């Protein structure tokens, strides 16, 4: 849910979003005592996401 | 003491009953309670009014007579005039007398004394035929005056007792036996039950009707009181056999007298005629009785005894009925000449001709429908039918009772009874003389619309009665057949022009009338395929077809629960264009079947199978195929098919449930869903595999990432989430399913009390009670696995169930997790973790009651405590949580080793479908419990004593224990002759929620109690509570000034307390009420102190130094 | 109106009272001055009428069948309680707007009035609500002297008959609704056969001497039809009319500061 | 004087419910209304009765009263 | 009746020119105002046209900028003032009356103070 909060936030506001890098972090990190995989599969994903719009403009 | 008051009354009854038993002894016996018994007769038995003082005259006089009889011999009541004899002479004579009151009065006061009366065995061998007779009559008298007379139920009941005691007590009756003789049967002889039976036998025929049928009735139920012969009709054929032509006369005394008078008053006297009549109706009941009892056949009144006044009256229906409504053509003689009850005397007759036809065609085969013939013409097919058709028709007819409303099933009775008759065809040729069934559907084509003509309403409602009580006769068809095929379009269309051209207005009398038409079409058969279509009108006013629906939901509903899938077959079809009005008009089945259970819902059930046949016939639905208004209304569609079927078929794998069950699924893929919308079809999972648990956790995936403050209180999402997931605990709740409780934790169990866990804890507290102990059991086992942050989930969630589960499958789940536990109690966060969840439900598992390995336990949990980051301390707390709990049972001695509206309100519901430090608590319990199982004590308190009393140790461990024996004071009260040593000094110079607070606590529990200890025994004691004081007259200040003056009424209350150890200092009292002496008021609080000292009787001031001891009260008057 | 009549009845956290509910409706059937407002920017005779039929619905619906263990048993006492609630309910709140809203009820309605109370004539709801339905019609006078009329006079006149007959079979809290029909009847059905309405007229008085309302209504109908009736009928028994009437007869902050008077701002038998 | 911590906790509101206590004055200034409102409706009801003799009990009067309790009534 | 019987003491009271006549007088109408401001029916409809008299009464007697006179007045106005807040309108046939005195009372003399 917040994969698509940061997509919209960095093509919408334009900046490095540090805040965004937070979100992500908190998006993949809070996995370490559940096995939800589908979860962890669509955190890969806007992990893939992120990524591409990172190299897109500056960082 | 008959009054409208509680106080007087209630004192009252008592001073009559006490008299009453008083004045009926030997002493007072005779002239002075003559008096009382003659007022006792006369106060309620005669009067216009108040029952009350009718029922209390009643049973007061009959506990009179009981406690007469009681307390004084027989021989005293015999010799004396004050007998029960007398009043049964009074009782019978005032019955006698020609006035209301003093037969209703006798009546009522035997039905009171009766109770007690029929206990007594002499008097009723002495007295029965006398009563009998007696209220016979006034119960003639009765009819005689006026039926609605109050006498005529006091008169049934007690004939009622009467019958009671007879058939109670027959033996004496049945012999012949010389008891005293009543006005009835004037020949005196040794009286029998036989006699006075066969005295009102040959009786019967009386003008009095209902007196006559309720004698026949009680002689009928007396035949076999008998002592000889039985009740058959055979011993009414021996009584035949000799009495073969008598009872013509005999039985019936009527029909004018016999014949003859019924002859007289047809040319000469309207009272005299209304009395024939009236006769003649009880001997045509008496009649009608006797056939409809099988006790005696038709041919032996028609060919026996012939009783010409019944052609003689038929004579005078083709005189009378229908024709004469003013005038018997006596020409001898409305209210002036009393047409009313003249009119009610014809419905009567009228009524009583009726049933006589239904008995003599029902009771007597049409082998005695040649005794039908004896009238040649039977000429009342001519005329009943226009009763039939217009009740003013015989007559008036005027005042619409129960009489008139009745009259039709009687009607629909004879119709059916005359079907069965040849005649009927000729009634049907009389049926389509009266009416051609087509004649009135142009008259009624007059625009009935507001203001119009009313006679057209009324002729229109008189045809649908008619034709109503055809159709309950089985006959449609007799007055008008099939037009050109079973579909009567001659009603359907005149239904569909004026349900469309009403407003192309409205009144509720057109609108019944219209429903009135709705079902004589429904009548017709055919009809509703053609009405479906009619239903399914595109012509816009919104559309007219639906409308129609609207105006008529009911009625529609009626006429298609007869229909099982016909309709519904074609809706489904026809569903694929057309979704409102054929989804409204499947809500209205619903509700209807629903609606319909007092005699079976099964109709709904075979409804719901076959829609569920039908079900795949509508597929432009439920998927993305249709507007997501419609896939909410097959949402609701299915959860009401699901809410009115049982959850045994189409729950599990049964013919077309996998269909919808599937879509289902489908329905729970479509993304495109509303997430509150998907959380309102998820609310009917309780009706229910894999897949289905799959499809749940990838829908909830997409719902609650990690967070649930991440949304903002108030935000439209943050809504939809929190009613999306208390749908989810309701719907849990309902179902109890594990997997969806281990789902619902695991999404809850994430961040402490973030997803309003108050309400899944509580849901848990209620569904611990509800389900079986082996589905708790297997329940709480699943939780155990998936337990095997990762303790956040038990924590939230064990011990919910643990300490309200049932207390046998709490020993069934434990006992398989004995060893289970055992084993396993035996980086490393997570060996901590485990323990602590283990030492958690080991303490509620024990707390319950006590194989027997379970002795070793205890220590396996004591060391755990005993050994000397955080988490190494929470685990110490766990240990001792679960030691107290084991100790709470072993170790319980010392040394303990250290409605129809509420009805309507569902089915409305249904068609809308809308329903400070914790860490210590153990051991107040723990304290509590071994005070109850039992100065100095090896109860640890010397222990602890010494642990608190000295001041070297950690303040939290003090702040630890101040709390403690804060809430535990009450257990040691006889030993606070100690503890008030340490808590003075621990409240000394005391240093955490904050100082005041438990420095306030603990004066006020110290304070609690004055006698039972002060600080006088030792200088320490009372020097430190000069400190103390001290340290709290610096302390003492609030900007509240009311926690402020709280604590000044404190120090008020402690210093005089003890007056004998407390010091005053003077100096910083000096300076306080001193102050900068300023203009403004800030050592106005120390002037407040001084009202302390001088709450106090010790002396206003003393130089226990001298601060100067002369201007010491300058200050007080500077500051004034 | 299902949500009014749940709540229990009071005898003789803080629980919501059901007698509350009418002021509401006081203003909700009296709304003219607020729907022509809100049209700047009838229907409450279309609110009387749904009322109307609601109220129909339910005493058709409701059942009030009952045993003997004389001896008032309810078989469904929660429904008994639910009926008289929803009775006061409509005799407090009907008289207020215009009967002649009413008007087209005055025949079905009453009609199957008079069956239900016929179905168990002991239920002195019944007599309430059927004794405000009559005090509307007069109120809106229907009577006059159309088969319509001709019928319902003729229902009234032998429904007021058999109550006057059998009231005298009926003790308090039935009997004093019986009286009060017999008092709230109009001069015109009574014109025929006044003398039996006598004696009930002198024990409505001396009943309602033990409870003042009773007599204050028996009073009204006694102006009412000594106004409208021609004495000649009435003369005979008026020795028999003054003796009940002998009753009522022979018996025997605040300061000078000025706070607006906010106490004055907010706002029997003698009489 | 053992609701001394009775009414140290009753009266223990050192966190701020200022707003909190008038709203609460006034709201049950509201409710005494509501209790007055049905009070003179109460009092308008007729006062309880007294009575100024004893009550005794029994099958057959006595005549054992006192002759105060003749003349009080 | 005592609020007849205190109208024609305050008719009386200021007969004489002083001071202690007005406190008199003030003091009567205080008396006045705590007690017919508690009618219970009927002691209001005598209070009217004991009104009347004094309202009228002082109208045309008191006449002078004397303050003894002016306490009084001013206390019955307050008074006609919180009586008439919850009076009803049964008080209208002098209400105009009152109003023909009311500005009358105001422009004249009224006016000078």
């Amino acid at each position: 849910n917040p994969a698509e909060n940061f997509r919209v936030l960095v093509k919408q506001k334009k900046a490095s979003f540090e805040e965004a890098s937070n979100q992500l972090i908190n998006h993949i990190e809070q996995f370490l005592d559940t096995n939800e995989t589908p979860y962890f599969m669509k955190s890969i994903d806007c992990i893939r996401a992120f990524r591409e719009e990172a190299i897109k403009f500056s960082e | 003491a008959c009054d409208v008051d509680q106080v007087t009354r209630q004192l009252y009854e008592p001073l009559v009953m006490q008299l009453i038993h008083w004045f009926t002894n030997n002493k007072k016996f005779e002239s002075q309670d003559t008096v009382a018994l003659l007022e006792a007769i006369l106060d309620g038995i005669v009067d216009p009014v108040d029952s009350t003082l009718r029922d209390f005259c009643g049973r007061c006089i009959r506990e009179f007579l009981k406690w007469s009889i009681k307390q004084i011999t027989p021989q005293q009541q015999e010799k004396s005039p004050v007998n029960t004899k007398s009043l049964f002479k009074r009782l019978y004579s005032l019955a006698l007398h020609p006035n209301a009151f003093k037969r209703l009065g006798a009546s009522l006061a035997f039905n009171n004394i009766y109770r007690e009366f029929r206990e007594e065995e002499s008097l009723v061998e002495q007295f029965v035929f006398e009563a009998l007779v007696i209220y016979m009559e006034s119960l003639a008298l009765a009819h005689a005056d006026e039926k609605s007379l109050g006498t005529i139920q006091q008169c049934c009941d007690a004939i009622d007792h009467l019958c009671r005691i007879i058939e109670k007590k027959h033996v004496s009756l049945n012999k012949a036996k010389k008891r005293r003789l009543p006005r009835g049967f004037p020949p005196s002889a040794s009286l029998c039950l036989l006699d006075l039976v066969k005295w009102l036998l040959a009786h019967c025929g009386r003008p009095q009707t209902e007196c006559r049928h309720k004698s026949i009735e009680l002689f009928y139920k007396f035949v076999p009181l008998l002592p000889g012969n039985r009740s058959p009709n055979l011993w009414l054929k021996d009584v035949l056999k000799e009495e073969g032509v008598s009872f013509l006369i005999n039985t019936f005394e009527g029909g004018g007298c016999g014949q003859p008078s019924g002859i007289l008053a047809q040319p000469t006297s309207l009272q005299a005629t209304l009395c024939w009549l009236d006769l003649l109706l009880a001997a045509l009941e008496c009649y009608n009785t006797f056939i409809g009892e099988r006790t005696v056949g038709a041919l032996q009144v028609l060919g026996t005894e012939a009783q010409s006044s019944l052609l003689k009256a038929v004579a005078f229906f083709l005189e009378s009925i229908a024709m004469h409504d003013i005038i018997a053509a006596e020409k001898c003689f409305t209210s002036p000449q009393e047409g009313e009850r003249y009119n009610y005397s014809k419905c009567t007759v009228v009524v009583r001709i009726m049933e006589f036809t239904t008995t003599l065609l029902n009771t007597s085969p049409e082998g005695w429908k040649l005794l039908k013939k004896d009238l040649c013409n039977t000429h009342l097919m001519r005329v009943l039918v226009q009763t039939l058709c217009e009740p003013a028709s015989i007559g008036f007819n005027i005042g619409d009772v129960q009489v008139m409303a009745h009259l039709p099933d009687v009607c629909v009775n004879l119709m059916k009874a005359l079907k069965m008759s040849p005649y009927k065809d000729i009634l049907e040729t009389h049926l389509r003389e009266k009416i051609t069934a087509q004649s009135i559907e142009e008259l009624c084509a007059v625009n009935l619309y507001g203001p119009d003509a009313q006679v057209d309403r009324s002729r229109l409602a008189a045809v649908v009665s008619a034709c109503k009580q055809l159709h309950r006769a089985g006959l449609l068809h007799n007055i008008l057949p099939s037009q050109s095929t079973d579909l009567h379009h001659s009603v359907g269309t005149e239904l569909l022009s004026l349900v469309y051209k009403g407003i192309a207005s409205l009144d509720l009398s057109c609108k019944q009338l219209a429903s009135g038409l709705l079902e004589l079409a429904f009548a017709f058969g055919g009809l509703c395929e053609r009405l479906v279509s009619l239903l399914l009108n595109p012509a816009v006013l919104f559309s007219h077809g639906e409308y129609f629906y609207s105006l008529f939901s009911e009625t529609i509903n009626t006429e298609l629960l007869k229909n099982l899938d016909l309709a519904v077959l074609e809706l489904m079809q026809s569903s694929v264009d057309n979704t409102k009005m054929v989804s409204a008009v499947l809500n209205g089945m619903l509700d209807q079947s629903f609606r319909e259970r007092a005699n079976q819902k099964h109709q709904g059930l075979k409804l719901a199978t076959t829609i569920l046949q039908h079900w795949k016939k509508c597929d432009s639905w439920w998927a993305k195929d249709s507007p997501l208004e419609t896939k909410m209304a097959v949402l609701a569609l299915l959860a009401k098919i699901l809410q009115i079927d049982s959850s045994v078929s189409f729950n599990t794998s049964h013919g077309s449930f996998p269909e919808v069950f599937t879509t289902y699924i489908s329905l729970l893929a479509d993304t495109k869903l509303d997430l509150h919308l998907k959380g309102q079809a998820v609310t009917l999972l309780p009706f229910f595999l894999e897949e289905l648990r799959r499809v749940l956790e990838q829908l909830i995936v997409a719902h609650f990432p990690m967070q649930s403050r991440e949304f903002p209180p108030g935000t439209p999402r943050f809504n939809n989430y929190v009613d999306c997931m208390k749908k989810f605990l309701d719907a849990l709740e309902l179902s109890q399913s594990p997997m969806l409780l281990e789902l619902m934790t695991e999404v809850l169990c994430r961040e402490q009390q973030h997803v309003m866990e108050e309400l899944f804890q509580s849901s848990f507290r209620r569904i611990a009670r509800r389900g079986s102990c082996v589905t708790q059991v297997g329940l709480l086992e699943s939780v155990y696995e998936m337990f095997r942050t990762r303790q956040s989930f038990v924590d939230r969630s064990l011990l919910t169930l643990l300490w309200h589960c049932s207390l046998d499958a709490l020993r069934e789940f434990f006992s398989t997790i004995v060893v289970d536990a055992i084993d396993v109690l035996k980086t490393f966060d997570t060996q901590i973790t485990k323990k602590m969840g283990y030492y958690k439900i080991l303490d509620v598992m024990y707390s319950r009651l006590p194989n027997e390995l379970t002795k070793t336990l205890i220590k396996l949990c004591y060391d755990a405590f005993t050994e000397n980051l955080e988490r190494r301390r929470l685990y110490h707390c766990a240990a001792y949580n679960c030691a107290i709990s084991v100790i709470c049972c072993v170790f319980n001695e010392l040394k303990f080793y250290q409605s129809t509206l509420s009805e309507e309100m569902s089915q409305f519901d249904f068609s809308t479908g809308v329903q400070r430090h914790e860490c210590m608590a153990p051991l107040t319990a723990l304290v509590k419990h071994m005070h109850r199982s039992l100065r100095d004590l090896p109860s640890w308190m010397k222990f602890l004593h010494g642990k608190l009393g000295n001041p070297i140790v950690p303040l939290n461990i003090r702040l630890f224990l101040a709390k403690l024996v804060i809430n535990t004071e009450e257990v040691f009260r006889p030993y606070a002759k100690h503890w008030l040593s340490p808590l003075l000094q621990l409240a000394a110079s005391e240093n955490g929620e904050g100082i005041h607070y438990m420095v306030v606590e603990i004066v006020a529990t110290i304070l609690s109690w004055t006698g039972l200890a002060t600080p006088t025994g030792v200088p320490k004691d009372e020097v430190l509570a000069n400190r103390l004081l001290n340290f709290l007259m610096k302390h003492v200040f609030h900007p509240k000034r009311a926690v402020f003056r709280h604590n000044l009424e404190i120090i008020k209350t402690l210093v005089e307390c003890w007056k004998d150890c407390l010091s005053i200092p003077y100096r910083l009292i000096f300076e306080k009420f001193s102050g900068k002496d300023p203009n403004s008021k800030d050592n106005s609080v120390g002037i407040q102190l001084l009202g302390i000292v001088m709450a106090n009787d010790l002396p206003p001031y003393d130089p226990q130094c001298g601060i100067q001891s002369s201007e010491y009260f300058q200050a007080l008057v500077n500051n004034m | 109106l299902i949500r009014i009549c749940s709540k229990p009845v009071v005898l003789p956290w803080k629980v919501p009272t059901y007698k509350d509910y009418v002021d509401l409706f006081r203003h909700l059937l009296s709304s003219d001055q607020m729907m022509d407002s809100i049209l700047a920017d009838s229907l409450n005779h279309l609110l009387y009428d749904e009322f109307v039929k609601s109220v129909l619905k339910i005493v058709e619906k409701l059942d009030l069948t009952l045993e003997i263990q004389a001896n008032l048993h309810p078989a469904k006492p929660k429904d008994f309680s639910a009926f008289i609630n929803l009775v006061e309910f409509c005799r407090e709140i009907l008289p207020e707007k215009q009967a002649e809203f009413f008007e087209p009820w005055v025949y079905s309605f009453s009609y199957e009035l008079i069956l239900q109370s016929t179905r168990l004539p002991l239920i002195s709801g019944f007599y309430k609500l059927l004794s405000i339905t009559v005090r509307n019609a007069k109120k809106i006078k229907y009577f006059e002297g159309d088969p319509e009329k001709y019928s319902c006079f003729a229902l009234f006149v032998k429904f007021g008959k058999e109550v006057a007959v059998k009231m005298k079979q009926y003790k308090d809290e039935l009997l004093a609704s019986c009286l009060t029909f017999l008092l709230s009847l109009p001069h015109n059905i009574i014109e025929l056969d006044v003398r039996a309405y006598v004696p009930a007229l002198q024990m409505a008085f001396k009943l309602g001497l033990s409870y003042t309302p009773l007599a204050e209504v028996g009073l009204n109908a006694l102006e009412e039809w000594s106004i409208y009736i021609d004495r000649h009928v009435m003369q005979p028994y008026y020795k028999d009319i003054l003796p009940c009437l002998d009753g009522y007869l022979k018996t025997s902050f605040n300061k000078v500061v000025l706070k607006h008077l906010k106490k004055t701002k907010n706002l029997s038998l003698e009489e | 004087g053992r609701t001394d911590l009775l009414r140290l906790r009753r009266r223990f509101m050192r966190d701020q419910e200022k707003l909190s206590l008038m709203y609460a004055r006034k709201g049950v200034a509201e409710q005494k209304r509501e209790k007055e409102i049905k009070s003179e409706l109460k009092m308008k009801q007729d006062a309880q009765v007294v009575l100024y003799r004893s009550y005794r009990h029994g099958d057959l009067p006595d005549i054992q009263i006192k002759h105060s309790s003749l003349i009080t009534p | 009746c005592s609020l007849l019987r205190l109208q024609e003491t305050l008719s009386a009271a200021d007969r004489c020119g002083a001071a202690l006549a007005g406190h008199q007088l003030i003091r009567g109408l205080g008396q006045e105002c705590v007690l017919s401001s508690s009618p219970a029916v009927l002691a209001l409809q005598t209070s009217l046209v004991f009104s009347r008299d004094f309202g009228l009464l002082v109208f045309v007697r008191k006449s002078l900028n004397s303050i003894e006179f002016r306490e009084c007045r001013e206390e019955i106005l307050k008074f006609l003032c919180i009586f008439l807040e919850k009076m009803g309108q049964k008080i209208a046939p002098y209400s105009v009356e009152i109003k023909n005195t009311c500005t009358s009372v105001y422009t004249k003399d009224r006016a000078a103070k």
